[PDB]
DNA sequence: ATTGTACAAATATCTGTACAAT
DNA sequence: TATTGTACAGATATTTGTACAAT
């Protein structure tokens, strides 16, 4: 997480956009009035939100945790599917 | 999701920064060389990270 | 054309549900499975995403706006952790 | 600097819960209530939206990425249906 | 819901974008292989998504419906709040 | 959410219609004159309309 | 009814750079 | 220090109606 301030971000916005895409890193931009932001690539945002979608509901999170545990402990069902 | 191109985001960066904080909203900044970014409030980022890393 | 798929117990029940009450979901899930088998975990239809946190090692594709196919691939063998959102 | 506010039972439980466990939430909620009283149901901070379906007549503003303040204005009196997402 | 075919939508895209924004209408665009789309204004989309967000979870939908009925019948709690 | 400008969207309309159906996501196409639209699959629109009703 | 592809001139974006004033 | 609104200006990209060709 590279930290920068607003004035640097404003003056170097294209460089920050190119960095978070090429190096898949994130920038926190600081404000003096405590209105800070985080900047990330669209690819990282999409990836983050998709996991967030699955985890945000506690029951779906537990459903996923239990199902992955079942698969890793060999408690499974085989299906043959014509495709 | 607010959508603005790079030139607008630079000309109005501060407004966008207080916008995503006031609205708990996000901005996607487009670019002509396929280097888009997303801007969110730091407190929203910390909240989401906490949620997905239990 | 005929694939061998591992399901978690809970994903198996949900697939069975769809087989009874929602043939369109089953058709979509099967098209996603075909894409996974043909192109691998990260390529093809459904907007493949690589999952994070304790879901690391697994991937998700969109069945529709609401439901996700959460899966992994073990040496070309597909395992389904989920195919339906749980509330 | 002071507002008369009507809560639903469940919304008041969740407001008090936020008072005891999350002061940051109560501050943002009160900031939203101030903006509703000053600017009306649809203008101001929090991405105000007009709700549909059986929620027609009510509005929502974002407390944060996850939680919504669901409210209506009845004769300039703010009524709160919800201030915390229920899973 | 206006219904148009793919070729018309291609040849008249800007007019469709103008219409769904000015008239707050939507258009369904058909294709011969059945993968149709509907087009709406970005503001209509945000409005629908926010209601969908609150309705998507059955327990939150029930919570909201009960809270609104409570406010309707007057089973409420009224407090002064300093803001 | 895919984001494209109006000219790209028209240039590639059929590909975008296919993609939002195959991937069950959406396209915001941008305009210079504040007339942005969102394109989603019809099946997704119908699904979302159904869950909007309190059952 | 379909898709990819084309023309072309008005408008918009792009991007470093930097001046005041704080 | 770090802040914001503001501006220049050539170069490059977007805009939009129209429409050919082949399906």
């Amino acid at each position: 997480m590279i930290i920068k301030n607003y004035s640097y971000a404003r003056q170097n916005l294209k460089a920050l956009m190119t960095k978070v895409n090429d190096d898949s890193d994130m920038v926190t931009v600081t404000s003096t009035d405590d209105k800070n932001v985080v900047i990330m690539s669209e690819s990282d945002y999409n990836s983050m939100m998709e996991t967030l979608y699955l985890q945000q509901n506690p029951n779906n999170a537990e459903h996923l945790a239990q199902s992955i545990a079942d698969l890793e402990r060999g408690k499974t069902i085989t299906k043959d599917i014509d495709v | 999701m607010i959508i603005k191109n790079y030139s607008y985001a630079r000309q109005n960066l501060k407004a966008l920064m207080t916008k995503v904080n006031d609205d708990s909203d996000m901005v996607t900044v487009t670019s002509t060389d396929d280097k888009n970014v997303v801007i969110m409030s730091e407190s929203d980022y910390n909240s989401m990270m906490e949620t997905l890393y239990l | 054309a005929r694939l061998n798929i591992t399901f978690s117990p809970q994903a198996f029940e949900d697939y069975k549900y769809f087989q009874q009450n929602d043939k369109k979901m089953v058709k979509k899930i099967n098209e996603l499975l075909k894409s996974i088998d043909r192109n691998g975990a990260l390529e093809g239809i459904g907007k493949p995403e690589k999952l994070k946190s304790n879901l690391t090692g697994y991937y998700s594709r969109r069945i529709n706006h609401e439901h996700r196919l959460v899966y992994t691939v073990d040496d070309n063998h597909i395992k389904i952790a989920s195919c339906k959102y749980h509330y």
